């Protein structure tokens, strides 16, 4: 019903049309998590290396 | 003028990044070598164009893009292929072995040895920047790469860079297409860790745009190129605002705010029309109506879910060929009072409308047919919601058994962060509720 | 060999479809949680729709139209057909009814019967059933849940032998393609109470349901008087049929209801399919003028009929998508 | 991404040799090794077995390990004998006299660092080493004592890459010797911890397939070794080709593998063909979909209908509508959906490679992870368990070091393994 903010140029052209009106981490924690996650690895690694070495 | 960084992560993510970057040179007059004859400021300029592309003094215009794979063939064919002078090998960034889909794996195992290095080769086009808006990030859920690097990039360019805006392309993962099983963990997995770090991300469900590739272009079994020609298209359309002049959706900030009112609800469920087969002999062209009534079919969405149960947000038209402002009001007038098109109570029912007056381009020996007029339209309807619940289920099925968690759990991940990652989805899906109903 | 699910125990209706279809040989049941199915005999409430449909190489049907709430509950049914212009408020064959929400429509709901007090009209309301509003406009405030108030027919028609009072009950499957059948076979739920026009605080006299009565047995076999029946009673006590007086207000009404929400629920071009089978209560007045009550969503079907509307739900909502190896429905066309 | 292949003892040198034989010919490599194809989709993933050597000459990544040297004389004056690696011939002099105790401790333990000195030397050549394949039986004594002695000395020194192995399931109806139960026991233990993915080829399977089905009234090792490089072909096939399948060992594996123990497939493959007897016949798509999943085609003599699959692989070779085997492999899905675990979504994968393999204008190979598999392992527990009560035939083992303890050890972890099979049967 209501167009609005009609832009033109020539590329095209924009408007708005209107039919009804309404009713972080910093990097601390981020290298932390990576290398808390790396032993986990090594942790994992070490007890095969134990295993294997049983 | 302010310049975007587009970068490409996976194999999904890539290839995509070819088909877009292959269509913006076609659709600005710029050659494989990178030469722009229209271009008069040799050496440099302040164009919309200059948004997405760099200029040096021999006048090659150069992607403001960086691709990134934890494993060298993808974006090996692009240091051969036929756009190989376009970028710089500083840009191509390639691991030795991928994350196997393992989001643990391209997450935090091998994400770690390269984040330094990709994020270096990042700040070396932001300095070649007068003015950065932000990223544009494109990648698969499915994928260890695609969804456990991305989170993790994702996650220090809001350190990096944390007043510029991030905006998604995202390949929810379809069975047609995919082969990996496990492609629902890193789904829930890499949209947990990124949400806060989103500002607004377009979810393209594989499934939608093969059932299009079959309906539409007669395709019995769509390739990767197949689809990714297609996804360009629906990108190109999207990001055209940026590249050209006009005054809807002009930096990445407006895309949030005309589509994005609640921020973790921040996923515009994107309906593109007309898709036509260039082997189609005999073809009537479509006219306004006809394709503003073809964006509220099911079958044209990105994403297939019914917006008739949901309630919308927002609601962005972007036209591009033969188009007027009074045929759109007419056949938005024409389409209310046909459709079911709720909007939610604290939203003004209304269409931002967008366009260009230059017709859709396509790839020369492509499956799409020239149009005289298009459009691509932007809903953030809660209706998108489906493709959550869809996921969310399937997760819940593998994990009630810990059905494959030993991979990951095996890479350093913590059997925690899925629970973590599930209960945040169960809340995503909630919110959605609340708004929808 | 299709396969299909069963999510509704309780469905005396679809019990009886799931032991037709596996008499075929031709279908196989699988379990609740089994994703590649062909047909879904879904739950009442929280339905997944979401999850329809994406299944590759598989047809998927559903025995439900998501939406069709808004027409299968009273506080919508209202909300419905007041909104919707091809329905309006002026609409006549809807006692006039209003929402009222606990402590809306209630400021309207006093001025509409405010010259009901002194128009020296009939004056009675039902949510329980008074004269006085205040009595009525906080039982609804000590019970919580939102209610529905609406104009009583104190002038209903009335079943001799007996002076009684009843209600017609029209079973109505939409399919796939939203072809709308309406069951040739009916039925009255007959009070057998003589109707008091004065005492409403008794509920046996002005309810119908086929619970609460238990003056069971009487007059016909189950308070359940079949169209045979009703029709030769009205041929003979008025002089008229039952397709003339009553049935053609009843396909009108049916047919008004489902074409209203036809573009909210329709599933033509959707990647999965519904069907229901659904319930409309109706009731006749004195002057053989026809009123929608309500529409069921589950409805349950009457004992002798299980069989033939069941076979009837086969052959035309699933045999027709899902096809094997002279109708009892009237089509109702548009 | 290079695989190391390694073949241990007699029945794993034989059918080894045989796989080179096979897929030499899909590459086009000749008994010399110089390429002679007309594609090069033969060659652009290569690399993946075999080493570029001087003079256009191709080389396999293959060694050959045996404590006699009697069959790996035999390999090198084999057909293609004169193509490996001379130096990769690591043999001992005393056998193993199908005694798991000599090629596990004593006898094998001599000759292990010789083996790993010739991996090493291989996998340093290796731009990106992704995994290892082992083939071996589990009946004798040198597959399968020193093979699983390798493969946990290569854990060792490799932790973080692929071991797949080839392993040949002993069977009364195709026996050496009456220790094979013993020597398979304990082997299986040995797999269950330090493997990513183990075809079960059981010989029971390839003897009754060759008499049962291809008509073949007294079947040889050589005739069980048609089906063994047909199928070992057939799993590779997606490796060695170029095709939609972008992934390697690791990627694939865990794809198949929802839990670390349970990765022991049920090979199968169609159609079943004998030796020498030509197939004038294509057969349709619908006729290689429903022959791979029927059990007369399993290589392992398990009932799938005794058990479900937690996933399965299927790879379709040749030219044939990629859209018809959609359809036919869905319709397997949805026609027995019950065969199937429902807790793991979209289990069924599919791949299909333009070449087919020689002979056959068409064919397919089926990887299925069935718990159906516990039925193979339930049958050597028996054999085992018959034996072990009266302590029979042991002194040959504790004549070598061996305890009595590690015999019930191995026992009770093949009765978990068969239990934690049939937890995910009834799930
Ligand atoms: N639309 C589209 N989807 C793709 C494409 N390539 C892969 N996919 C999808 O991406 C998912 C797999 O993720 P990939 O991108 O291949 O994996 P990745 O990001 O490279 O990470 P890795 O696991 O390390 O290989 C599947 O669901 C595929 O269907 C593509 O080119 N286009
Ligand atoms: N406005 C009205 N005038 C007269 N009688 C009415 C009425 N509204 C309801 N009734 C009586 O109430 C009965 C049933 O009430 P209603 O239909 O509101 O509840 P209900 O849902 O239990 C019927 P069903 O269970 O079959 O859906 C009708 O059959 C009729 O006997
Ligand atoms: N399929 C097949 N099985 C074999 C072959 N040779 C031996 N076997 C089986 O392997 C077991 C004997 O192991 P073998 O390899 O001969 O012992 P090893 O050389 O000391 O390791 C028995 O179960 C045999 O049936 C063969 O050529 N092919
Ligand atoms: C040695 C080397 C290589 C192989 C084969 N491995 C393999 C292959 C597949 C697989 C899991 N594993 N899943 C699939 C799905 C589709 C197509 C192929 C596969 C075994 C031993
Ligand atoms: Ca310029
Ligand atoms: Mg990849
Ligand atoms: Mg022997």
């Amino acid at each position: 019903m209501e167009v609005i903010e009609l832009n033109k140029c020539t590329s095209g052209q924009s408007f708005e049309v209107i039919l009804k009106p309404p009713s972080d981490p910093s990097l601390e924690e981020i290298q932390k998590k990576l290398e808390a996650a790396e032993e986990r690895r090594k942790y994992q690694e070490a007890e095969l290396l134990k295993h294997l070495a049983e | 003028m302010r310049e975007c960084i587009s970068i490409h992560v996976g194999q999904a993510g890539v290839q995509i990044g070819n088909a877009c970057w292959e269509l913006y040179c076609l659709e600005h007059g710029i050659q494989p070598d990178g030469q722009m004859p229209s271009d008069k400021t040799i050496g440099g300029g302040d164009d919309s164009f200059n948004t997405f592309f760099s200029e040096t003094g021999a006048g090659k215009h150069v992607p403001r893009a960086v691709f990134v794979d934890l494993e060298p063939t993808v974006i090996d064919e692009v240091r051969t292929g036929t756009y190989r002078q376009l970028f710089h090998p500083e840009q191509l960034i390639t691991g030795k072995e991928d994350a196997a889909n393992n989001y643990a794996r391209g997450h935090y195992t091998i994400g770690k040895e390269i984040i330094d290095l990709v994020l270096d080769r990042i700040r070396k086009l932001a300095d070649q920047c007068t003015g950065l808006q932000g990223f544009l990030v494109f990648h698969s859920f499915g994928g260890g790469t695609g969804s456990g690097f991305t989170s993790l990039l994702m996650e220090r360019l809001s350190v990096d860079y944390g007043k510029k805006s991030k905006l998604e392309f995202s390949i929810y993962p379809a069975p047609q297409v995919s082969t990996a099983v496990v492609e629902p963990y890193n789904s829930i997995l890499t949209t947990h860790t990124t949400l806060e770090h989103s500002d607004c991300a377009f979810m393209v469900d594989n499934e939608a745009i093969y059932d299009i590739c079959r309906r539409n272009l007669d395709i019995e079994r769509p390739t990767y190129t197949n689809l990714n020609r297609l996804i360009s298209q629906i990108v190109s359309s999207i990001t055209a605002s940026l590249r050209f002049d006009g005054a809807l959706n002009v930096d990445l900030t407006e895309f949030q705010t005309n589509l994005v009112p609640y921020p973790r609800i921040h996923f515009p469920l994107a309906t593109y029309a007309p898709v036509i087969s260039a082997e189609k002999a005999y073809h009537e062209q479509l006219s306004v109506a006809e394709i503003t009534n073809a964006c509220f079919e099911p079958a044209n969405q990105m994403v297939k879910c019914d917006p008739r149960h949901g309630k919308y947000m927002a609601c962005c038209l972007l036209y591009r060929g033969d188009v007027v402002p009074k045929d759109v009001n007419a056949a938005i007038a024409t389409i209310k009072t046909k459709r079911s098109i709720q909007f939610v109570d604290w939203c003004p029912t209304g269409f931002k409308v967008g366009i260009n007056y230059q017709p859709p381009t396509v790839v020369p020996g492509g499956d799409l047919a020239k149009v005289q007029r298009a459009v691509c339209m932007l809903s953030n309807t809660t209706a998108i919601a489906e493709a959550w619940a869809r996921l969310d289920h399937k997760f819940d099925l593998m994990y009630a058994k810990r059905a494959f968690v030993h991979w990951y759990v095996g890479e350093g991940m913590e059997e925690g962060e899925f629970s973590e990652a599930r209960e945040d989805m169960a809340a995503l899906e909630k919110d959605y509720e609340e708004v929808g109903v | 060999m299709y396969t299909f699910v069963v999510r509704d125990e309780n469905s005396s209706v679809y019990a009886e479809v799931s032991r037709l279809l596996l008499a075929t040989g031709q279908w196989k049941r699988l379990r609740k949680d089994n994703p590649r199915f062909n047909l879904m005999l879904g739950e009442r409430n929280r339905l997944p729709f979401g999850r329809l449909g994406h299944e590759p190489g598989l047809v998927q049907l559903v025995n439900y139209y998501r939406g069709a709430d808004k027409l299968c509950r009273k506080a919508s049914l209202v909300k419905l057909i007041k909104t919707s212009p091809e329905l309006s408020e002026s609409c006549t064959w809807f006692p006039e009814s209003y929402v009222i929400y606990p402590t809306d429509e209630r400021e309207v709901f006093l001025a509409a019967y405010n010259r009901r007090r002194e128009g020296r009209e009939g004056n009675v309301w039902i949510a329980l059933i008074s004269s006085e509003a205040s009595e009525l406009l906080d039982f609804i405030d000590e019970q919580g849940q939102v209610h529905v108030i609406q104009k009583y027919l104190e002038k209903p028609l009335l079943l001799e032998p007996g002076h009684r009072k009843f209600d017609i009950r029209s079973w109505v499957l939409v399919d796939h393609l939203y072809n709308i059948y309406l069951y040739r076979e009916g039925v009255l739920r007959t009070s057998s109470e003589p109707y008091n026009s004065a005492n409403f605080q008794d509920k046996t006299c002005h309810l119908t349901n086929h619970c609460i009565q238990k003056n069971y047995g009487r007059y016909e076999e189950g308070n359940e008087m079949f169209f045979e029946e009703f029709n030769q009673y009205l041929m003979d006590a008025l002089n008229t049929t039952l397709e003339n007086s009553i049935l053609l207000q009843i396909k009108h009404i049916i047919r008004s209801c489902l074409m209203c929400i036809e573009p909210a629920i329709s599933t033509k071009h959707l990647h999965y399919q519904s069907f229901q089978l659904f319930g409309f209560d109706f009731m006749v007045d004195e002057e053989l003028k026809v009123w929608l009550i309500e529409v069921n969503g589950a409805p349950a079907c009457a004992q002798k009929l299980y069989a033939e509307l069941c076979q009837g739900i086969v052959d035309v909502a699933i045999s027709s998508v899902f096809p094997l190896a002279t109708s009892i429905f009237i089509k109702l066309h548009h | 991404r290079e695989i190391v292949h390694i073949q241990a003892g007699q029945c794993g040198n034989q059918i080894g040799a045989k796989f080179w034989e096979v897929i030499s010919d899909e590459h086009g490599i000749d008994p010399t090794g110089s390429y002679h194809g007309d594609s090069d989709l033969q060659l652009e993933r290569i690399n993946v077995y075999y080493n570029e050597a001087t003079g256009n000459k191709y080389v396999p990544r293959a060694i050959l390990v045996d404590l006699e040297p009697g069959t790996m004389d035999s390999v090198r004056s084999g057909p293609f004998g004169q193509i490996f690696r001379p130096d990769n011939f690591v043999f001992g002099q005393s056998g193993a006299g199908n005694n798991w105790a000599k090629g596990h401790y004593t006898e094998g333990a001599e000759l292990v660092d010789s083996v790993l000195d010739v991996v090493r030397k291989e996998s340093e050549s290796c731009d990106c080493l992704q995994g290892f394949q082992l083939t071996h039986s589990l009946g004798g004594g040198t597959g399968s004592g020193m093979g699983t002695l390798l493969i946990s000395k290569i854990r060792e020194e490799y932790p973080d890459r692929i071991m797949n192995t080839f392993s040949v399931m002993p069977s009364p109806k195709v026996s050496d010797t009456v220790v094979e139960p013993y020597n398979a026991t304990l082997s299986v233990h040995q797999l269950v911890e330090n493997t990513d993915e183990t075809y079960c080829i059981d010989n029971e399977a390839l003897y009754d397939i060759c008499f049962r089905t291809l008509k073949l009234t007294t079947p040889t090792y050589g005739d069980l070794n048609h089906l063994v490089s047909a199928t070992m072909s057939g799993v590779t096939t997606c490796l060695r080709f170029p095709g939609q399948l972008n992934a390697d060992l690791r990627k694939l594996a865990v794809n198949m593998v929802p839990f670390p123990r349970l990765h022991f497939f049920m090979p199968g493959f169609a159609p079943l063909t004998s030796r020498g007897s030509q197939q004038y016949r294509a057969l349709t798509v619908p006729e290689l979909t429903q022959q791979m999943f029927d059990s007369k085609n399993m290589m392992a003599a398990c009932d799938p209908r005794h058990g479900r699959y937690l996933t399965v692989a299927a790879i379709f070779r040749g030219r044939m509508s990629m859209k018809e085997v959609d359809e036919q492999m869905l319709n397997v899905q949805n026609k027995n959906s019950s065969y199937f675990v429902e807790w793991i979504p979209n289990n069924v994968k599919t791949a299909v490679c333009d070449i087919p393999p020689r002979g056959l204008k068409m064919s397919a190979t089926f990887i299925g992870n069935s718990t159906a598999i516990q039925e193979l392992f339930k049958r050597i527990s028996e054999q085992f368990t018959a034996m072990f009560r009266r302590k029979a035939f042991l002194h040959w083992y504790t004549g070598e070091g061996m305890d009595e303890m590690e015999f019930t050890e191995a026992e009770s972890n093949m009765n978990d393994l068969v239990s934690e099979y049939q937890q995910y049967q009834d799930a």
